[PDB]
RNA sequence: AAUCUCUUUGCCUUUUGGCUUAGAUCAAGUGUAGUAUCUGUUCUU
RNA sequence: GUAUGUCUAAAGUUAUGCUCUUAUUUACUAACAAAAUCAUUGAACUAG
């Protein structure tokens, strides 16, 4: 049975720089933050989940405050991610189920009772009713909510071999990419289960992370090498030979990257505490803000219009805003 | 003392190797190598020149 | 002018081309039974 | 140009195909490590010993 | 009397781990695809 | 086409200059493919 409270509709709005130190932190889950995202395109809101099971929306202005909590999850939080439109996001957990959240009524539009965990969900960025999900058994389901039949399950990806680590859409959704603990990265096509490229190498590590570039050019890949790497999104989607981002420690953490709004930057968390950043044409590591806790910072967001604030948050619980 | 005299001089030992070891990967003027044990074969084939 | 000398040089360069942290004792056996 | 690229690379290999496998299969079993390590250190964070 | 760095000498310290008929033969190929790769042009710098 | 190897992922809970767009060149790989001169005929067939 799921519970949600109210303590304020919030879903209407109300050249970058580097970030320097962190100005502000928000209570975050006690036992650990393992999602966090900013509210699309406008950012004046955080969706975050952890290991409390609960997930919590929280105003990015203001007095800060939490606006909405969401209790439908037996198990700590594994993925979050917003619709196009923002009015629903999709919550996924070790309790085997992604349900989809009314993100202003908090009410479930639906829910899936899976075999296997939700390692990572998505949503089609030209469509709201249809979703990905990847599993921890390989498989990737597609969904669509508006069918009834099997439940709206109107796509089954089956070509990886090992869990799925990471999924992440093209921006017009008409393609979308995932990797997984086969050391492989692949890109599908809607609905056809035929990868159009395989992204696979000798020395390539697994990729726990992927993300786009605003530029909608090129898109990041944070690998267990303890390196970023880039791929053009264009066809044949071969590898950036001098968009290699160093520095940062991430061997052994699903740690998240992202992108400046204007695209000029990329950052990333750090496994000891840190949040990482990049000049996006050289590569070169500008900046390594220390972030309070002493724990890995898994999880890291940089605001869509904001020239600088940047989120992140991990084991400590808390999350901090630098800017 | 016995203890911290063993450590101390085996420690300058091995870096003194580890000098050694760079100024060999750097010097040049030895017979064409593909690789680093070639080019430590090619050293060891000319020292029996002397 | 190409060279033998020359060539065998960029096949050295050619073929001259992660660090994970123990937490706890279950990753030390771990480590130490692979060892 | 196309003569002497082939020839570099004919020139450089020096192991056998069983070698080869062994490489790129420790790395693999590195990979397979660390996604091992990576779901025992987020359950364990969660409590899940 | 005790450091540091040079140079020589010594040490070679990641410094070729069997056998047979050189073990044997081959290296002329269409479409499409896959992977790597090449020149140029703008762009990055 | 094999030999053969690997995988199968909840629960049956053990107490705390340097690049990019893109049109080509070259190499390698493909039991993928019934390809028009030289009363209808390679045709289901080849493996350490």
């Amino acid at each position: 049975e799921e519970v949600s409270h109210f303590y304020g509709g919030y879903l209407y709005p109300p050249r970058c720089y580097l970030p320097k130190k962190v100005i502000r932190n928000y209570p975050g889950h006690p036992e650990g933050t393992t999602a966090l995202k900013f509210l699309p395109k406008t950012g004046h809101l955080i969706l975050s989940g952890g290991n409390d099971h609960t997930i919590k929306i929280w105003d990015f202005y203001h007095d800060y405050e939490c606006l909405r909590d969401f209790q439908g999850h037996n198990k700590p939080i594994k993925a979050l991610r917003f619709t196009e439109d923002c009015q629903s996001f999709l919550s996924s957990s070790f309790d085997r189920s992604v349900k989809i959240w009314d993100t202003e009524t908090g009410k479930v539009k639906t829910r899936l009772h899976l075999n296997s965990t939700p390692a990572d969900v998505e949503s089609r960025p030209t469509n709201p009713h249809e979703f990905i999900v990847g599993l921890s058994n390989s498989k990737i389901l597609h969904y669509d909510d508006r069918v009834s039949e099997n439940q709206g399950l109107v796509q089954t990806y089956d070509h990886h071999l090992s869990s799925i680590l990471a999924l992440k859409y093209f921006p017009d959704g008409s393609k979308f990419i995932s990797s997984s603990e086969d050391k492989t990265v692949r890109i599908w096509e809607n609905q056809i289960n035929v990868p159009i490229k395989q992204i696979s190498d000798t020395a390539q590590h697994s990729m726990p992370f992927l993300n786009v570039h605003p530029s909608q050019n090129y898109f990041c890949a944070q690998s267990m090498d303890n390196r970023i790497y880039s791929f053009s999104l264009k066809p044949k989607y071969k590898r950036h030979p001098k968009k290699i981002f160093k520095g940062h420690s991430s061997a052994g953490y699903g740690i998240s990257l992202a992108f400046s709004g204007d695209g000029r930057y990329i950052c990333s968390g750090d496994s000891k505490s840190r949040l990482f950043t990049w000049d996006w044409n050289t590569s070169r590591l500008l900046n390594n803000i220390k972030i309070p806790g002493n724990k890995p910072i898994t999880q890291v967001d940089w605001h869509p219009q904001e020239t600088s604030k940047v989120i992140c948050s991990g084991a400590a619980g808390k999350i901090y805003v630098c800017d | 003392k016995l203890a911290v005299s063993l450590q101390s001089e085996s420690k300058k030992r091995y870096e003194a190797r580890k000098r050694q070891m760079q100024n060999a990967k750097t010097l040049y003027g030895v017979e064409s190598f593909i690789n680093d044990k070639n080019k430590q074969f090619n050293e060891k084939l000319s020292r029996e020149s002397k | 002018h190409v060279s033998a000398e020359q060539i065998l040089r960029d096949v050295y360069k050619k073929g001259q081309k992660t660090n994970i942290d123990i937490l706890d004792l279950e990753e030390l056996r771990e480590y130490q039974r692979r060892k | 140009k196309e003569m002497l690229a082939e020839a570099r690379a004919r020139l450089l290999n020096t192991q056998g195909k069983k070698a080869t496998r062994k490489i790129r299969e420790r790395m693999l079993e590195e990979s397979k490590r660390i996604a091992e390590l990576q779901k025992r250190r987020e359950l364990k964070q969660a409590g899940i010993n």
